C-alpha cells in the first residue's frame, strides 16, 4: 500500500478505469488550474 | 445555528447554482442559450454525428 498518512483532502473523483496489448496513450495538461487528461487505447 | 461562509479563491471550481432550463422547441426562430452558448436561430434535427 501507499500513503499511510494524508490530510487536508480537497478533491475526489471516481470514474470507470482509465485503462479499462493496448498502447495506453495519455496526455496530461494543466491550464488555469484545470487538469485535462486525454487518452487512447 | 448554521453559518455559511463563502470563501472565494482564485482556484478553479464548479459554479454552484440551480441553473434552470426551459422546454426545447424545434422548427421555430428562437433565441437560445445552450450550456453557455448563446445566439438566435432555428433549431432542427441534425444528421451530424458528433
Amino acid at each position: 500500500g501507499v500513503y499511510s498518512s494524508a490530510n487536508n483532502c480537497t478533491f475526489e473523483y471516481v470514474s470507470q478505469p482509465f485503462l479499462m496489448k493496448n498502447l495506453r496513450e495519455f496526455v496530461f495538461k494543466n491550464i488555469d488550474g484545470y487538469f485535462k487528461i486525454y487518452s487512447k487505447h | 445555528v448554521v453559518v455559511l461562509s463563502f470563501e472565494l479563491l482564485h482556484a478553479p471550481a464548479t459554479v454552484c447554482g440551480p441553473k434552470k432550463s426551459t422546454n426545447l422547441v424545434k422548427n421555430k426562430c428562437v433565441n437560445f442559450n445552450f450550456n453557455g452558448l448563446t445566439g438566435t436561430g432555428v433549431l432542427t434535427k441534425s444528421n451530424k454525428k458528433f
